[PDB]
Parts: C-alpha cells; structure tokens; sequence
RNA sequence: UGAACACUUUAAACGUUGGGUAAUAUUCGGAGGAUCGGUCAAAUGAGAAUAUUCCGGAUGGAAAGCCGAAGGCGAAAGCACCAACAUCAGAGUCACUAAAGCUUCAACGCGUAAGUUUGGGUAGCGAACCGGAUUAGAGACCCGGGUAGUCCAAACCGUCAACACAUUAUAGUAAUCUAUAACGCCUGGUGAUACG
C-alpha cells in the first residue's frame, strides 16, 4: 500500500502543469533529435517553440 | 466617584475629557470650553483653565478621582495634565491612551 | 613542507582576470610573512623608540611610527621573550630597545597613522579572558559581587560586566551574604542578546547541553 | 505538492462536529487520487484580534493543519470546502517543496 | 592544513590533524594568557 | 570591421593612457599584431584568456609548454573567450 | 540520487497515513494536543 | 543567528517574537537585524504574514 | 554572439479567483450638557431638535498606513494587502548550436495621468454653484459645504522637461575616455499657426 502511495506520489499526475508540461517537453526533446540527446539543434529549437505556441 | 479622561491635543484646540468609569462620558474640557479661540487656545494658560476647569467641575461632579487617559502628541495637551496635578484633583488614574 | 606551499601559491595563482605573469614571487616572500590574513583587534609584537612624559613613539612597521598614551601603557605589556616580566624597579620604566604588547585597533585613521593601541581596557582584558575561558570550558573562577535579587537569581557585577546567575546552578547562602564579594564560575554568554550566564565554584557544573 | 492548511476552527462547540467537519475535507481531499501526510493541531489558541463582523463570534478560536499532497485540481473544491462553513473564518494553503520539508 | 590538502584528503580531516598536530603551542599560549590574566588582575 | 576596432582600440588606449590593448582575436587581428610586432609598432603580444571564467576544467594557456606565436585563428578560437 | 529519494521516500512512508484509517488517525491525533508557544519545528 | 532551517519558512511566534518583532504589535526592520537583506526580506514577508495570521 | 535543456538562485514581473486589514464617513440605541470646525489671524455652519467626542452594532468600498532603503523587478510607462491558480522573465554553473547575429526605412504594438461613449452606485479625495477673508474693485492664494471625475468592467484617444535630456548594438575597465554598424534629428533668431 505505501509502495503504491510512492509510485502516485513519483507519477506526473501531482505535479503543477508547468511542470507536467515541462517533463512532456524533454519527452519531446527525446523524440525530434537527430541524436542521443541533443537539446540544441534548430529542429530541437522549432519543436520547442511550436509545441509552447500551442 | 470614579471617572475615566480623555485628552486629544490639536493645535487649534486642546480637550480633556471628564468621563465615568464604565466611560459613558459625563463631559469633555476644552481651551475652546474655557473659551480661549485659535492661538489663545493653542497657549498653554487654556489649556490650564480647562484643566482648573476640569478639577472644579471633577469636585462638583463629587468624583474626587478620574483616571486621565492622554491622547494627541500636542505640547498643550502636557500643561493640561501638570495643572490638574498642581491643582490636586486626583486622577483615579493617569494614563496615555492616545490610539 | 616548502614545496607544497609554493605549489598551492601557484594553483591559487591561477584563475585570476589577469595573466598575472611575474608576480608570483610577490606572492611567495608574501607567505613567509610580511602581512597576517586578518589584522582588525590583533595584537603584535611592537618595538618601543622612545617615551615621552604623555606620549610613546613605538614602531608599527605597517604604517611606520606608533602613537600610545603613556598612562594606558604598564609593565605587564612589556613582551619579554623569555616568559616573565621584566624586573625593574618602577612599574611603567619601559626602556626603548623593548618588545611591546600591542593590539591594533585600525590600520588607518584619518590623520595619517594607525590607532594601534593596547589601551589596557580591563574589561577588554575580561573581554578577551571570559570568551577565551568559554572556549577554555572544554580545554580557575572568576571574582564578583552580587548587587540585588529578583526572578529567577541574583544580579553579580562580575569584572565590570553585570550578569544574572539562574536558579538551577545558584548556591543557596548567596541569599543570604547579598553584597559581599566572592568567586564565581563563567558558563557562556551571549553576545547577541548581552545575557550573560555564570555559577557558584562551589556549586557543581552538571551537564547544560549546548543548545544551538 | 503537499499543502499546509493552518486554518482556523470555532472556539468551544462540543467536537462532535469539527471532526466530522474534519472528515468532511478529509473526504474532500480523499477524492482526486492524493491524501493527508499528518493531521496536527495546536489544541486551542486564543486569537489576537476579533472576525466575523457579522454576528461577532470573538476570539479564544479553534486551530487546525491539514498537510495535505494534492494535484492543482482540487483546490477549487477546497476553496468550496473553506467557503461554505461557518464555523471556519480564516485559512491559509501554502505549496511545500518535494523535500516534504513542511512546517 | 593546506598542506594536507594538496597531499589529496578533503579539509576536514586536515582540519583535525591540524588539531592534533599544533595543540600543544595551544596550551602554552593559554597558560601564557592566564599568566597575564592574573598579571592584569 | 576587425581592423578598424584594433586600430580603435589603440587610439582608446593612447588617449586614455593604458598600456595594453586588448582585443577579441581573429585571423585579421592575430596576423596584422604580428605586423605591428614585426616592425616595432608594439613591443608584443600574448593571447589571454579571462581565467576567471574558465571552467572545472577547461583548457587554459599555458605561455611555457606552448611555442611562443600562435599563427592561425583555430588554435586561437580552440578556448573560451580570448 | 532519484533511487535515494525512491528509498527515503519508501521507508517514511508511514507516517505519511493511509486512506483507510482516515477517522482513527483523526481519533488518534486529537488525543494529544501540539505545542505551539516556542516554535514548531520540522513536522 | 543566521541558522537557516525553523527560520527561513516558519511563521511562528518564536523566533520573530525574540529577533524580528517591534513590541507595539510592529517588526523589526532592516537595520535592527544584521542579517542578509533577501533572507531578512522572505523572513521579513514570513513575518508580515504572520501579522496577517491570527497570531501576533 | 543569438537562442532551447538540466541544476543554483531571484522578487513591488504579469493577469485571474477566494479571504483579510490599521483606517474611513453615514447610521441604530445609551453617557454627557455648550462647545466644535478651522486658521498668521479673522468668516458661513453642527447645535437648544443634543455638536467634538464616547460606548457598542450595521453599512460598504477606497487604499495597502509601518515594512521599505542613494533597495529590487522591469523594454518603457510603471510595478508596494496576502494565499492559490497561472504565464514569464533575469543572473550564475554545467552541457547542446556552429551565424540563425546587428539595426529598424516602412508597418505594427505597449503606453502614467487626464477626456469621451455605456452601466450603475459610491468609505475618503477633490472642478462647479453659492458664503466669507491680506487688499480699492478679487473671479485666485485661504477658510466652507461639495457635483462630474478619482472607483469598477469594455472601447476610443496615443500626444508630453514620457530625461541617462547620455539612440541602439558590438568591442574594450556601470561614461560625457572613444573606433565602428545601422539609424533618428539640427542648420542664426522672431515666425508652427492656417490649409491639405
């Protein structure tokens, strides 16, 4: 029960949506690179910006 | 009898206020009360006719003491107090209640 | 011992805004000696030149000539290198040629000197002695005179610093000898506040835990 | 994020009812997958300065700690839970990092 | 214990062999100060 | 651009009476200090870098172990903020 | 250091109370009243 | 004095009743402190809540 | 250089929602029977129906009184009740990127405060309208009540010792020390108002 109190409490669900939003932005990090992780690229940096204009 | 008092300062005019202890307030003594007008009232000697004023009518009032709750940062406002001391009708109290 | 030394010179040498090039030397004769890391309230070894009836022309060499009242300056400053005060017959004879012990207030003043003064304040003496003997409590007592009582304990001018002793380490007959002098124990102060806690020598130190 | 809530309580009903009212933004806070870390009261304050201008209820007031974790949507049903009870005049959420370093 | 920081260890154990290894002008210099304490008093 | 900063940068610091002109390096600035060096405009110039920002380790000038002339941009621009 | 705060996170996790025993934690926690006239300190 | 845990978050009446509160129901300002002026400014807003509380 | 990520650190940055306040004038009953207001000084009035006050109650919104300062955040105007939502921003460390950089002709937005259209009602603030005063007339300064507006929500206006009077940016050690890149503006004074 309080292993699963833990994994509700590590899970995104909890979190502020700047902070939800923020973890789905590395998520989008690790999707449009050409590469392991490369954070800054221009396509890392028009991804970035489409998906916050939206 | 007991009394509670009440003295504001401006300079303009200065009050002391003879009152009853549950605070209704039989009277309040001014140097305007003492008739004194703009800077004769802010003189000291208004303030001390007041105050004489104040003690005489304290002892007709057969309230031998008032407390006195000051009020008001004015200078008048002080020679108010010290001539009710030298006159010697006793405060019940005396205190600064200025809020 | 050398080498090391020289070495961490170097490696804090680098990261400067400069090159900093030939300047390293400077660095080197500076760790010998030639100026100590913090200097405000430390005392030195001063060389006396001269004594006049008021004032005393001793060195610096930090900012050449000292300048010292002579009626703060005793016998007791007179730095011998051997351990004892010097014997001499008179108390303040303080030849020049002698080692003095000094306590530089400032390094520079308005007027073109330092202060540079033991002023032979007694209760910077105690000062010094009393927060010495509360770092000394983990590594003899200490005279007072108690002056009146109220909650919680008594009040005892103890050296020039009034302080109040608390009821747990209180002896019992100090209520009843109020005004006399007698010997006491420091325990701490606190210098934020200025309250400071002391006890009977005769009553025992049982263990006050240090709450910070 | 866990969130304080050092709100206020009526000062001398008989307790059968702030408990319940307890359980009621115990419940409340229950809903929405989160719950509370420790439920730790004062006992009873007397207050600084008087409220309710209305009906003058005085000081000598009732306190109690919530320390709740909770995602941002509850909030507003938190906001309905401290608004609609008159038996509560004052109340404090406050955000608390994820060192559950909370007060 | 800048010494014992460029030989390699962290500066709190140089910190406490600093301790060890310089006390004793420590205690003398205590002895030497409460000679003077009780000279000025 | 680069020729006319470092000719700025010496008329800066001949009427303001400093002795060292310093500037952000290029091929341009690198070859035609070496000019002014060569003819005894100057009497020398070193590449320096603001170490107070150099990192955990970046890396850093050593004026020793190198040769003495750097003589390209590359090995002048390999660093953090000449 | 994210498996460090997994393993502070998993063995204090009893006092940080469950669902279930929601009323008994109540009943249990208004028994003793909590000082409040020096300061708090953590929890 | 600059002991930043129970200090930096906590609104209770201890701590700024002892170092940071005037004692006509006012604070302690910045140069009755000695203390680092952002540090001595969230305190000082921790305070300036707590006089919105329904302590002090 | 410019920009996005992971940490360290930042508060009067920004809009929305809930709650509070020293304090405010009006009012419901009670104490108390002639002063208050106010100014260098004088003058309409509150008041013989009860004034300043004082008790305790209601009202309702302004503004955030100390903190708090040759302090901060801002592109600038500006920004000073919290709590929360919320969207940033800025600085440092450590990594990506290899000119995407600079300027702004044109265009376009922001824009303190007044002013107008719409809706109401309103603690305090303070143009008219009447009343009195230094003086010969007094329309002002000052005493005296006080309406739109200051308050809110939406729009229009966009101009100003809106100043670092210090263009912006880069390069040097916070510039008015000054080389450059794009700019904007001036060309003796009085004469810029009228047309379009």
């Amino acid at each position: 029960s309080k292993p699963d109190l833990v994994e509700k409490l590590l899970s995104s669900d909890v979190l502020g949506k700047g902070e939800r939003r923020r973890y789905e932005r590395q998520a989008l990090i690790r999707e449009f690179q050409r590469h392991p992780a490369d954070t800054g690229s221009p396509q890392v940096m028009v991804a970035v910006w489409t998906h916050r204009v939206r | 009898l007991e009394g509670i008092v009440h003295i504001q300062n401006t300079l303009n005019n200065i009050i002391l206020t003879l009152t009853d202890k549950q605070g209704l307030i039989k009277t309040y003594t001014s140097a305007g009360v003492v008739g004194y007008k703009g800077s004769r009232k802010s003189q000291p000697v208004a303030a001390e006719k007041a105050a004489e004023e104040l003690a005489r009518r304290a002892l007709k009032l057969g309230y031998s003491s008032v407390q006195v709750r000051l009020k008001g940062a004015g200078s008048n406002k002080q020679y108010a107090v010290t001539s009710l001391a030298a006159a010697g009708l006793t405060i019940t109290s005396l205190a600064d209640v200025t809020p | 011992s050398d080498l090391d030394d020289v070495l961490c010179r170097h490696t804090l040498r680098l990261p400067k805004p400069a090159s900093t090039g030939q300047e390293a030397a400077l660095r080197l004769l500076s760790r010998f000696n030639g100026a100590l890391p913090s200097l405000r309230g430390q005392t030195i070894l001063a060389k006396v030149l001269s004594v006049d009836s008021e004032r005393v022309t001793v060195d610096t060499g930090y900012n050449g000539v000292a300048e010292v009242p002579r009626a703060d300056v005793s016998i007791a400053h007179v730095h011998t290198a051997d351990g004892a005060a010097p014997v001499r017959p008179t108390t303040s004879d303080v030849r020049p040629g002698d080692l003095l012990r000094l306590r530089v207030d400032a390094p520079y003043t308005p007027y073109g000197d330092m202060q540079l003064t033991a002023v032979r304040e007694e209760s910077e003496f105690k000062r010094r002695l009393a927060w010495g003997e509360l770092r000394r409590a983990m590594e003899q007592p200490v005279s007072g005179r108690v002056l009146n009582d109220c909650v919680g304990g008594f009040a005892v001018g103890v050296a020039g610093f009034v302080a109040f002793l608390p009821s747990a380490m209180a002896a019992r007959d100090t209520t009843q000898r109020v005004g006399s002098l007698q010997s006491f124990r420091i325990v701490a102060m606190d210098e934020a506040r200025r309250r400071i806690t002391l006890r009977d020598a005769g009553v025992a130190a049982a263990g006050f835990r240090r709450v910070g | 994020p866990l969130y304080e809530l050092l709100m206020l309580a009526k000062p001398s009903l008989p307790r059968a009812e702030m408990v319940a009212l307890i359980k009621g933004l115990g419940d409340l806070v229950y809903r929405n997958g989160g719950f509370v870390t420790s439920l730790k009261s004062f006992g009873d304050q007397h207050l600084a300065y008087d409220l309710r201008r209305p009906f003058e209820k005085y000081d000598r007031a009732h306190i109690w700690q919530m320390d709740f974790v909770s995602s941002v949507d509850a909030i507003k049903p938190l906001d309905h839970g401290l608004h609609v009870n008159n038996t509560v005049l004052r109340w404090v959420l406050v955000k608390r990092p994820m060192s559950d370093k909370s007060a | 214990q800048l010494q014992l920081m460029q030989a390699g260890a962290a500066r709190e154990q140089a910190f406490t062999q600093a301790e060890q290894e310089l006390a004793g002008r420590l205690q003398a210099l205590r002895s030497r100060l409460l000679g003077s304490a009780a000279t000025a008093l | 651009n680069n020729s006319c900063t470092f000719f700025g940068s010496i008329k800066r610091d001949v009427v303001n009476g400093v002795p060292f002109c310093l500037l952000r390096p290029s091929r341009l600035a690198l070859d035609m200090a070496k000019v002014v060096r060569n003819l005894g405009i100057v009497d020398g110039f070193e590449v320096v870098q603001r170490r107070s920002r150099l990192g955990a380790h970046d890396f850093v000038w050593l004026p020793e172990q190198q040769p003495q002339e750097p003589e390209h941009l590359y090995d002048t621009s390999l660093f953090r903020q000449r | 250091a994210r498996a460090a705060r997994y393993q502070r996170l998993l063995e204090a996790s009893r006092n940080w109370i469950r669902q279930e025993d929601l009323e008994a934690a109540i009943n249990r926690a208004l028994d003793n009243p909590e000082p409040f006239g020096f300061v708090t300190s953590l929890k | 004095v600059a002991e930043v845990l129970e200090k930096a978050d906590y609104k209770n009446v201890a701590f700024l009743t002892r170092w940071f509160l005037s004692p006509a129901g006012r604070l302690l300002p910045r140069r009755q402190t000695r203390l680092p002026v952002a540090v001595h400014k969230h305190v000082s807003r921790q305070v300036r809540l707590a006089r919105h509380m329904g302590l002090i």
